[PDB]
């Protein structure tokens, strides 16, 4: 939309969770298993192909 | 609110015009320009408990914290309308100190 505007990944992944309806604190209580659940599916894309 | 289906930019709105078997469309849109770095932080902790921008982010000049809208630098100071709490501050990886104002007490002087 413009210039590109560094944020930090985690607060991007916040203002998304607020895009959807669920606050922020939500997110940033449970950073580490969201984390980890992302990188569990990727993780499980490469198998299946 | 479709990302680019209105021109490029922030859609605010669009004229038509009528052109020879076809149409032309005038899209105005809002384009961010000039921006600034600051510090961030995700949430405030104070008297051990968490806080967190209603709607902002709570960002620093170098040695004093605000919170602004996020997409026009309009830099207000962080208070108890400003910011929701929720938990203690041991939970949130990158949680800051600062005060956080009440305006009730200060006016029961
Ligand atoms: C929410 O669901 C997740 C599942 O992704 C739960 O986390 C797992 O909990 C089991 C316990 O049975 C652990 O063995 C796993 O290692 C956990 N996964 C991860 C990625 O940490 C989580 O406990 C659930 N939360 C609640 C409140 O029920
Ligand atoms: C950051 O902004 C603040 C403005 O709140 C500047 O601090 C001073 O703060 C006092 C009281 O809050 C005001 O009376 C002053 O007018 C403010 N400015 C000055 C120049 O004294 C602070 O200087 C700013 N910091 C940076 C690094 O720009
Ligand atoms: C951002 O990354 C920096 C590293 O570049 C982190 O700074 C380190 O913080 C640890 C404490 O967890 C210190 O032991 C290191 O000495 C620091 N390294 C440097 C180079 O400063 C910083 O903590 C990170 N920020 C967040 C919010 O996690
Ligand atoms: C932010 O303020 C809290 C409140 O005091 C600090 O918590 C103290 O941390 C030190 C060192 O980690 C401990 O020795 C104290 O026992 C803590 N106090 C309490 C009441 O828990 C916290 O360290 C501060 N954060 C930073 C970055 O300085
Ligand atoms: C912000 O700082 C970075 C260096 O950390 C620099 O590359 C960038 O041009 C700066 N942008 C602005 C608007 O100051």
């Amino acid at each position: 939309a413009g210039a590109a505007l560094q944020i930090p990944f985690a607060m991007q992944m916040a203002y998304r969770f607020n895009g959807i309806g669920v606050t922020q604190n939500v997110l940033y209580e449970n950073q580490k298993l969201i984390a980890n659940q992302f990188n569990s599916a990727i993780g499980k894309i490469q198998d299946s192909l | 609110k479709r990302v680019d289906f209105c021109g490029k930019g922030y859609h605010l709105m669009s004229f038509p015009q009528s052109a020879p078997h076809g149409v032309v469309f005038l899209h105005v849109t809002y384009v961010p320009a000039q921006e600034k770095n600051f510090t961030t932080a995700p949430a405030i902790c104070h008297d051990g408990k968490a806080h967190f921008p209603r709607e902002g982010v709570f960002v620093s000049n170098g040695t004093h914290w605000f919170v602004t809208q996020r997409n026009f630098y309009e830099p207000q100071i962080i208070t108890t309308d400003n910011t929701f709490v929720s938990g203690n501050c041991d939970v949130v990886i990158g949680i800051v100190n600062n005060t956080v104002y009440d305006p009730l007490q200060p006016e029961l002087d």
